């Protein structure tokens, strides 16, 4: 699990901060650095394809031009009032994230846990029946009655 | 040979000859008889005539022979002269192991083997032993180069660079069956060098970690921790005694037997070095330079220092960039020169097989992406140059935060998983070509039944590629 | 379905194989960097471009017994070995 | 000229190692030739391999008429080319007339073990007294002149091997008509030389040697394994 | 028979791969063969092995 998290952290950090530097310009906010940066790349390992790189279906009634609202800001303008992100560059870098952490990365840590489940299954009775000591004997070592009446005892 | 013997001995005449007698035993198989019969009363040796016996013994593959001939006295330096070793390589030296070698020198060229190419030029027109050896071992003798390794002194040196010699000239595609014995005979040797160096250590620590570093007075040019690395002999490393040096050389003044967040702990609070928490085993001053000269926390600070980099880069780039740099930017700048110099430096000090390892390659890569970002950012009031230089300062940072995957190779935990991920290339390259069949035979199909005569390339790439493509993360194309 | 599925067979079935040469293959790599990193007299990195005018300051201005000793005693274990191995 | 089997390479390292093992002093003959040399040569193995306790002690002594450059001082000198063993960490050479003389360090020598046999020091478990072994393992006159000069003293200790010239003709048999019949099955290509006038001699020899068959053991050829010095000394 | 163990040895392997790169020499890497398809009147040159 750490292995896990320790490679999607990095490709999350990796593409986040290039989507967020390539689309927008100079974010003063601090929540819509990382609600843009980590929340939605750790959403697209559920498989949510983020949206905001196609220039096509991208309107601005979820904008702001300024940071006054909830909203994000827009993609920097043109001076024609068209977005400047190229579909080139952006469009195949979700392709190679989406396919690097939702199907690379989640199938290597079922192969890892298949093979952890393949080793530790001797020793796992007894690492089961020697914990059973434990509660065995905690539990003998009261002399009490049942426990809502306890504190009574 | 009993038979012919019995004759040769009783003629009453050359009972003398007694040399006679032993070129006759040499020429049969007779070890036996030979020992009882000529060695044993002691009557009769003088330990300087037994040359010519010794050479055909050799030269005809006698290694019992040769080896009760050592047993009761000959030095091999002695023995061996140039002129013995130019009849070695220039008539009993085969022609077919000849063109295996120079077809290997052809495939797969390397320092030992250039070496060995040199001295067998050499030799075909000061370390004797050891190019007898060399001698034995490319002829895949097997039972010679027993003999003499065992009367050699840097005996793991020269089983290591047999080693290396064999598993090289096994290689070789023509002429299967030498290839097969060559192997056999290289994990022999592997195996042999590895066994004799558990010994050398599980005896004494100290004077096994000094046979590790000695060159032998240029035995291939070359040290036994060495010749190891370039053969690929990583079973002679992963064993206990070499992994002991190596920890003990990594951890340096810090004994091994304190835990390391004591170590990152006393990193973190610069004045806590002068206290009972860690062990300096292997005054305050000398305890504050050997701790800021250890090899693990340099490493620990170069880190933290490229984590606090990655950080500033990506504030420069998401918060603050505008037109004229600012004082971050500035400071960036200074960080990425020193990253530089540091490469730079590096890249001195390796060579040209610098550019074999690809995380160099990438690393020089992000260096160029970096200036060229650089020269696009500087000319100013061109919105579309401003902008570029951006996009290229956000494909330069995929780069240098991918590098941090290489960066923690080093732990005990992390580390074996990160070795083991690149056996993976083969598996998701059937799976990308599995799938981008499918993907082509589907999207051209519904593209060609649904609509008629697209004119624009995008929005056939957009249409054939790309929504087949998304369908794998379960979007069933609408 | 099939063949993402497929793909996670192929990877199980190569982390079943390549686990026993897993760490034979890391502790080899630790040889790299530990030569890479010793190989430097060196600061602590951000004051290293000082160090490395140090080193333009070195570019401003400019048999044995023991041996035999260690040897030596490296034969005798050799030869204890060759015993080891005729006696088993 | 002489020839050593692996046997006697085990037999003389093992021994070797019972006399580090053991604190032991090593009397020989100590000549560049052989046995002596090989002896020199296991001492300084085990002298480079453990390089403390009780780095061991073997005196050998010579003869002085054979040894081909002598140098005499007070002030160290070089000895390069009988010849001296280089190993030996001791030497005593006997002083006489002339050069081409044999056999005179034999009387100091044996003078010397009887003088130990009778000199009593009490932290041993023999009673004191500083128990004495005498090996023998080859052939010539002077093994045979060395066990009986012994053997006449009284505690020799005497252990010989089954391998060897000597050690055969001592190895087997255990009056004249028998010693003459064992010393011509194994040793006629040294007997072809030499007159009946002292083998009648050598014969009231080994007359003397089985008397105290007792102070006389044998390593024999089953008895070939590990261990087997301690069993013998 | 579909005896496949006989074929599977590599005596059968190595007559096999020998009919099938035919006058090229196997011991050649095979991206200069390709490269060597790409360009035509690189076939006169000392990059792949005719033997
Ligand atoms: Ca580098």
């Amino acid at each position: 699990v750490f292995f896990f998290l320790f490679l999607f952290a990095v490709w999350m950090v990796a593409f986040g901060v290039a989507r967020q530097g390539i689309l927008r310009q100079n974010e003063q906010r601090w929540r819509w650095i990382f609600r843009s940066v980590i929340y939605e790349p750790y959403l697209a390992m559920f498989g949510q394809v983020p949206s905001d790189v196609d220039s096509t279906t991208y309107d601005f009634s979820h904008c702001t031009f300024s940071g006054n609202e909830s909203k994000p800001l827009c993609v920097e303008l043109d001076e024609h009032n068209l977005p400047r992100f190229p579909e080139w560059i952006t469009i195949p870098l979700v392709c190679i994230y989406m396919l690097s952490t939702n199907i690379l990365l989640v199938n290597l840590l079922v192969a890892m846990f298949g093979y952890t489940v393949g080793i530790v299954q001797e020793n796992n009775d007894q690492v089961w029946k020697f914990q059973r000591y434990f509660l065995v004997q905690e539990y003998c070592n009261r002399l009490n009655i049942p426990f809502p009446f306890v504190v009574f005892a | 040979s009993y038979a012919l013997y019995k004759a040769f001995s009783t003629n009453e005449q050359d009972k003398d000859n007694w040399n006679g007698q032993l070129k006759l035993l040499l020429e049969w198989n007779q070890l036996d008889l030979a020992s009882d019969e000529i060695f044993t009363n002691d009557r009769r040796w003088e330990s300087a005539d037994l040359q010519e016996v010794m050479f055909t013994a050799l030269i005809k593959d006698r290694p019992k022979f040769v080896r009760l001939f050592l047993e009761n006295g000959l030095n091999l330096q002695k023995f061996l002269t140039n002129e013995v070793l130019t009849e070695l390589f220039s008539t009993h030296f085969s022609t077919l192991v000849y063109r295996n070698l120079q077809i290997a020198k052809n495939s797969y060229n390397d320092a030992l083997l250039t070496f060995v190419w040199k001295l067998v030029a050499n030799f075909r027109r000061r370390h004797p032993l050891q190019a007898l050896f060399i001698w034995a071992i490319l002829q895949n003798k097997k039972e010679l180069s027993k003999v003499i390794w065992e009367q050699t002194k840097g005996c793991t040196l020269a089983a290591l660079g047999a080693s290396k010699l064999l598993k090289t000239l096994a290689k070789v595609k023509n002429d299967i069956n030498a290839a097969g014995e060559s192997e056999e005979l290289a994990n022999e040797y592997e195996t042999r060098a590895v066994e004799l160096f558990t010994e050398c250590y599980s005896n004494d620590e100290d004077l096994a970690e000094q046979l590790l570093v000695y060159s032998c007075e240029a035995w291939g040019g070359s040290n036994c921790l060495e010749l190891a690395v370039e053969a690929t002999d990583q079973h002679f490393i992963a064993q206990p005694g070499v992994q002991n040096f190596l920890s003990k050389q990594w951890y340096g003044e810090i004994s091994r037997d304190t835990k390391n967040w004591k170590i990152i702990l006393c990193l973190f609070i610069i004045p806590l070095v002068g206290c009972g928490l860690v062990s300096f085993r292997k005054k305050l001053l000398w305890y504050y330079v050997a701790f800021f000269t250890s090899p693990f926390v340099v490493f620990s600070w170069n880190v933290v220092f490229y984590i606090a980099f990655l950080l500033l880069f990506a504030y420069v780039l998401l918060m603050d960039f505008h037109s004229v740099p600012h004082t971050p930017e500035l400071i960036l700048y200074a960080l990425v020169f020193v990253l530089f110099c540091d490469e730079v430096r590096q890249w001195y000090m390796n060579g040209v097989n610098y550019f074999t390892d690809l995380w160099n390659v990438m690393d020089t890569l992000g260096l160029f992406y970096f200036i060229a970002g650089i020269v696009f950012r500087l000319h100013s009031s061109n919105k579309s140059s401003l902008y570029s230089g951006r996009v290229i300062f956000c494909l330069d940072y995929i780069i240098f935060t991918l590098r941090l995957i290489h960066i923690f190779t080093v732990s005990r935990n992390l580390g074996p998983k990160i070795i083991m991920l690149q056996r993976m290339l083969i598996d998701v390259f059937f799976f990308l070509f599995l799938f981008a069949v499918w993907m082509v035979a589907f999207g051209v199909a519904r593209q060609g039944i649904l609509r008629q005569n697209e004119q624009r390339w995008r929005w056939i790439f957009r249409s054939v590629i790309y929504e087949p493509y998304l369908a794998m993360f379960g979007q069933v194309p609408s | 379905i099939l063949l993402v599925n497929l793909l996670v067979a192929m990877f199980g079935y190569t982390v079943g194989i390549v686990q026993e040469n897993n760490d034979q293959v890391w502790k080899f790599q630790r040889y790299f960097l530990v030569q890479e990193y010793c190989n430097r007299l060196n600061i602590p990195f951000p004051f290293v471009v000082f160090a490395y005018f140090y080193m333009v300051v070195k570019k401003c201005f400019k048999f044995r017994n023991e041996d035999n000793e260690t040897l030596a005693w490296e034969g005798v274990m050799k030869e204890n070995y060759l015993v080891k191995i005729n006696t088993k | 000229n002489f020839a050593l089997k692996p046997r006697m390479r085990k037999i003389f390292s093992r021994l070797i190692y019972i006399a580090q093992s053991k604190g032991a002093w090593i009397l020989t003959g100590g000549t560049h030739y052989g046995l002596m040399k090989y002896i020199g040569e296991v001492v300084r193995d085990n002298t480079i391999s453990r390089n403390s306790e009780e780095n061991i002690v073997a005196i050998g002594i010579a003869a002085w008429g054979m040894v081909s450059n002598r140098d005499t001082l007070i002030d160290e000198g070089h000895f390069s080319a009988y010849i001296l063993d280089n190993n030996h960490t001791h030497l005593l050479l006997v002083d006489n007339g002339c050069h081409g003389h044999p056999t005179v360090e034999a009387k100091l020598r044996n003078q010397l073990e009887k003088y130990i046999s009778e000199r009593t020091s009490q932290d041993s478990n023999y009673g004191g007294k500083i128990p004495i072994v005498c090996f023998a393992q080859g052939g010539g006159r002077e093994t045979l002149k060395a066990i009986n000069t012994s053997v006449k003293s009284k505690i020799p200790c005497v252990v010989v091997e089954g391998s060897g010239q000597i050690a055969d003709v001592i190895a087997s048999l255990v009056t004249s008509s028998m010693v003459k019949e064992k010393l011509v099955r194994f040793l006629p290509r040294t007997v072809s030389r030499l007159p009946e006038e002292e083998i009648e001699s050598w014969i009231k020899w080994l007359k003397e040697i089985l008397e105290s068959s007792h102070l006389l053991t044998v390593i024999k050829m089953e008895e070939a394994g590990d261990e087997i010095v301690s069993n013998a000394i």
